[PDB]
């Protein structure tokens, strides 16, 4: 498979993107 | 060079087009001088009497590419029509094709949210994405053509890419995996799965299990009951064992409402399948 | 500002002839207007300029001193990081 | 010999004949347009192909753009002049190693310098002087432009208006008159700020107006704000300008608002 | 020991490639430069044989002129070629080295290539062929820009500033700046040139206010060892400061080692500081040849205008009232009509506002506005500072934004 490397890379990047709001929430709750 | 820009100001429209072609060959080196004179090249693209409008548009689009303004570069590249060849291995063409696919996928995604505003997709942008999908299909890169077809929301080109693939079962298993991992929208995931079921039925050796799994994600018990009834009525012992294997694999997924609805719709083997 | 706009609305009301006013409160509004200092007072303008310069150069002191301490702590952080 | 080259050279001969005839456009327009277009396009082609006929084409392009600039000057069109010379410049910069020096280079360069001085584009003027060689600076036209800039910077407006008489070539007279108008405007601007009142005799003397009615007409049209009382021009000096710390208080102090609030809100 | 150092540098480069640590390659390049003065042709060919298998097409091509490792050999040989003044061979070896660079598709080649870009052009200046590179290196920046190669993205742009400045394409040099994206300060020297190349252009194009900062910005970061670059950073900062109306302080003219460099620059300010143009002509004429070497001569002509102002700054403040004829005489104008010119000179000076003064031409007497006690220094005092303090609060926060604690 060749297109899988891009689709999986996009999935992980999108998942890490929400980490911004995740951290921002604790940065205020903390 | 201010000599080619001066030739564009002359009334010999054909000679002005020749100066524009001279600046095109030289666009890579002379873009900082040409950028000051964009309004003159835009006026030559707007002029209806000029036979070489596509060449003016191509010079403008190259200048915007070197300026870093990819959106305006794309609008003028779409204006160049036949002079923008998707076959050319130029860094300019690759970056504009990538941007064209991204803008096309963005516009298609929005047009599917707003059921009430048909965002007028430029037919020129669609024609470039078509030629690129056809190039990927001709190059034997079916997995890339399938990825692009899924992003572009074009079911017809997804069917074309699967039917031309040398490895139909591998392409279909890849499509199922991509549809579950990347397609966030339920409605669009169901449309892709309904297309896959239609493609699986056209194959000379239908993988009835992959069909039944796709039909179970679609909540369509009618189609599964019809497949099981066709396999049960077959004279071959192999088709009967395959029907029992499908029944065990359906039960392993534990969707009770679906299993009861499949059972109740079934018109010794039948007693074994009901068990 | 909203209070001024409300007084203006009530003045338009008095103009139309719907609501009058208690002499005392209209007196008070006229008093507020009367005590309005002239914002165009020239010597008073230099007074502004002088106080502004003095306060902002005090703030300039404060910024300089914070520069001192913050740079000191950054250098100490570099020390602690290398060690 | 390419037949296109011969036809285009014939059209250039026709264009030069029309220019000598001072026939702006019409059939003269047609011939001029054709010649200019062909020669210019050929020589200036950003491509500048190393064809065996390249040198002739580029030389003809240079001559065509020279004549186009000259015609633009005759037509008093600064925009067409600027366009034609900006197009001549690539021939004057990168093609200098391939073409013999033209006798019309220096006058046209000096004319561009004069236009820049008139437009008050002193930065571009000095950058162009930078781009010029020492030999070109020695040219009477370029040296004349340099001396005119020296006088204009020095304020020797009398020298500028006197050198209007020492103009070496007729094509300059137009830009020289425009420079004189600009110089008079600049002198008026300086006078308004300098003197509260000016005697009409002195007003004429500084602006070098031949007749009283000339100064009166100039004052009436260009600067109506000037009041003529008892034979002296009353310059209506600004309410608060030359004096320092004479600006608005609320605005300065609210500038301090911006500073302070934007500063600590970060804190 | 030269061969042993070459072997150790090669091992360092191999380790950096395996560990993907560009700092490793940086230290290897520093050591390679530390061995430039001991470069022997026999030892270099021995290193080539040790690192290059005998028979390699790259090995044969390298030996004929006498990925990372194949490129790296080109690094020293090209330097030695210029070291031997064989710029023609360095030209081909530069193109030959780069021509290999296009084929290699590895990110670890940015630092090795980036150094090559510095040396690739350098042969061309020594050969006088910087104009034949605009069609060569620019796409090389395109590849670096296309590959997101930040190190190559910056280094190639500054050379674009250098090439266009060396050919005086200053109408085009600013064209680059408006388009080139601001790449992070990953290179201390290169960005200084990017910071400084803007400093030269800013000096050239009259954006002096922006000119001083970027002129200081690079000089703020200029390395001590690059005195000439410091001096070049310090030579240009001087012109703008004189072009800014603010004379640079004498202290910059006593920095150790660079004093011989600024000797023409110090005397130029003093005449400006004295406000006399006669010594300006003498100082300018004697060092006109030296000034020609810097090409900032065009910046020189403007200085008299401020020098005229600088003389004006003395006269108006140090003398309450003196006739216009006295104005030009102490200015020492060789003008046939000093009466009108000085009168005119004040007109521009009055229009420019350089002096609190008024003219009396009916009496031919100039009236410098009482510029001693005057009034509040404020409104401009209290506007000047805030830009500076506001710079600190960001800059203090700049330290704060860099505060890890």
């Amino acid at each position: 498979d060749l297109y899988g490397r891009l689709k999986s890379l996009e999935r992980q990047i999108e998942f890490k993107g929400i980490q911004e709001e995740y951290v921002k929430d604790e940065l205020k709750n903390l | 060079a201010g000599g080619m820009l001066a030739m564009l100001s002359e009334h010999s429209t054909s000679l002005k087009l020749h100066a524009l072609s001279n600046l095109n060959v030289y666009a890579q080196f002379l873009w900082p001088e040409i950028s000051t004179s964009i309004p003159l090249l835009e006026s030559l693209y707007e002029d209806e009497e000029f036979s070489q409008r596509p060449l003016a548009a191509l010079v403008v689009s190259k200048v915007f590419y070197f300026l870093g303004e990819l959106n305006d570069s794309l609008a003028y590249a779409l204006g160049a029509g036949s002079l923008f060849d998707v076959s050319e291995d130029s860094d300019y063409v690759r970056t504009l094709l990538d941007k064209a696919i991204d803008e096309y996928a963005s516009l298609r995604n929005k047009s599917a949210e707003s059921k009430e505003e048909a965002v007028n997709i430029d037919p020129r942008l669609e024609a470039i994405v078509e030629r690129m999908l056809e190039k990927c299909i001709l190059d034997g890169r079916y997995q890339q053509a399938m990825g692009m077809a899924i992003e572009c929301r074009r079911l017809d080109k997804l069917e074309e890419a699967i039917m031309r693939s040398d490895n139909a079962p591998g392409s279909l298993a890849y499509c199922i995996n991509v549809s579950h991992s990347y397609v966030n929208r339920r409605e669009y995931r169901q449309e892709v799965l309904r297309l896959l079921v239609r493609v699986y039925q056209k194959l000379p050796s239908p993988d009835y299990l992959s069909i039944c799994q796709c039909l179970m994600f679609l909540d369509q018990p009618e189609a599964v009951a019809s497949i099981l009834e066709k396999l049960l009525r077959a004279e071959k012992l192999e088709d009967t064992l395959l029907s029992f294997q499908i029944a065990f694999d359906l039960v392993e997924n534990e969707h009770q409402a679906f299993l009861l609805n499949v059972r109740d719709r079934l018109s010794e083997r039948l007693t074994k399948i009901k068990g | 500002d909203a209070r001024l706009r409300e007084i203006r609305s009530y003045l338009e009301l008095v103009i139309q002839e719907k609501l009058p006013l208690n002499h005392e409160i209209l007196y008070h509004l006229q008093d507020v207007f009367n005590l309005l200092p002239n914002l165009s007072v020239l010597e008073l303008v230099k007074a502004f300029a002088v106080k502004t310069n003095d306060m902002m150069l005090v703030i300039y002191l404060s910024s300089l001193i914070r520069s001192v301490i913050a740079l000191h702590n950054l250098i100490n952080n570099k020390m602690l990081n290398k060690e | 010999m390419d037949p296109k080259l011969t036809e285009i050279a014939q059209t250039f001969e026709r264009f030069k004949a029309a220019s000598v005839r001072n026939d702006f456009d019409t059939c003269t327009r047609l011939l001029t347009q054709l010649k200019v277009s062909l020669i210019e396009y050929r020589s200036l082609p950003p491509m500048f192909e190393a064809t065996p006929n390249a040198v002739h084409e580029l030389t003809l392009a240079r001559d065509i753009y020279e004549h186009a600039v000259v015609l633009s000057v005759k037509m008093e069109d600064q925009e067409a002049f600027e366009r034609d010379f900006c197009q001549l410049k690539p021939y004057y910069t990168d093609a200098r190693g391939r073409i013999p020096q033209s006798t019309q280079e220096y006058p046209i360069l000096g004319l561009n310098l004069l236009r820049l001085l008139v437009q008050n584009r002193i930065a571009e003027f000095h950058t162009e002087l930078e781009l010029l060689s020492s030999t070109a600076l020695e040219n009477p036209c370029i040296k004349h432009a340099v001396e005119l800039e020296q006088s204009f910077m020095e304020g020797a407006y009398n020298r500028v208006l006197s050198a209007r008489q020492t103009v070496p070539h007729e094509t300059y007279v137009h830009f020289m008159d425009l420079l004189a108008k600009t110089v008079r405007d600049e002198i008026a601007g300086c006078s308004e700020k300098a003197y509260d009142t000016l005697s009409v005799n002195d007003a004429r003397q500084l602006l070098l107006f031949s007749s009283d009615k000339d100064l009166l007409e100039y004052i009436k049209e260009e600067h109506p704000e000037w009041e003529i009382k008892d034979g002296c021009v009353v310059f209506q000096k600004s309410k608060d300008s030359a004096t320092c710390k004479e600006i608005p208080s609320l605005l300065l102090i609210n500038q301090t608002l911006s500073y302070a609030r934007e500063l600590e809100r970060i804190v | 020991p030269t061969l042993k150092h070459l072997k150790e540098i090669a091992s360092l480069l191999e380790t950096g490639s395996y560990t993907k640590e560009a700092r490793r390659i940086s230290r290897a390049i520093r050591l390679t430069f530390a061995v430039r003065r001991k470069l022997t042709a026999r030892v270099l060919h021995f290193f080539l044989d040790y690192a290059l298998t005998p028979g390699s097409e790259a090995h044969g091509k390298i030996s004929a002129f006498l990925p990372e490792l194949e490129i790296f050999c080109y690094l020293i040989v090209l330097l030695f070629l210029i070291d031997q003044k064989l710029h023609n061979e360095a030209k081909a070896c530069a193109s030959a080295s780069i021509a290999r660079l296009k084929s290699l598709k590895r990110r670890v080649a940015d630092v090795l290539a980036s150094k090559l870009y510095s040396f690739y052009s350098l042969s061309y200046e020594l050969t006088g062929d910087l104009a034949e590179i605009r069609g060569e290196l620019l796409t090389l920046h395109r590849l670096t820009t296309l590959h997101h190669d930040e190190l190559g993205q910056e280094t190639l742009l500054n050379l674009l500033l250098r090439n266009y400045l060396h050919y005086n394409l200053y109408d085009q040099a600013e064209k680059l700046r408006s388009k080139a994206p601001s790449f992070g300060a990953h290179s201390n020297q290169q960005h200084c040139r990017h910071l400084f190349y803007v400093g030269k252009i800013q000096t050239i194009q009259l954006e002096y206010t922006d000119a001083k900062e970027s002129l200081l910005q690079a000089a703020r970061k200029a390395p001590i060892a690059a005195r000439g670059f410091r001096i070049q950073c310090n030579k240009w900062a001087v012109i703008v400061r004189l072009l800014l109306g603010e004379i640079p302080e004498r202290t910059m003219f006593m920095q150790k080692g660079m004093e011989k460099a600024l000797r023409p620059y110090f005397e130029l300010t003093n005449a400006v500081r004295i406000g006399d143009l006669e010594l300006f002509r003498g100082v300018t004429e004697k060092f006109s040849s030296t000034f020609d070497k810097d090409r900032t001569h065009n910046l020189i002509v403007r200085l008299r205008h401020n020098v005229i102002r600088t003389g004006l700054r003395n006269i108006s403040i140090s003398y309450s009232r003196i006739s216009l004829s006295d104005v030009a005489k102490k200015l020492r104008l060789d003008s046939p009509n000093p009466v009108a010119d000085a009168e005119s000179i004040v007109a521009k000076a009055i229009r420019d506002g350089a002096i609190d003064a008024t003219l009396d031409h009916g009496n031919g007497w100039m009236l410098s506005k009482e510029t001693g006690d005057i009034y509040s220094t404020t409104e401009p005092q209290s506007a000047f500072d805030s830009r500076i303090a506001f710079c600190l609060n960001m800059h203090n926060e700049a330290v704060r934004a860099l505060r890890y604690p």
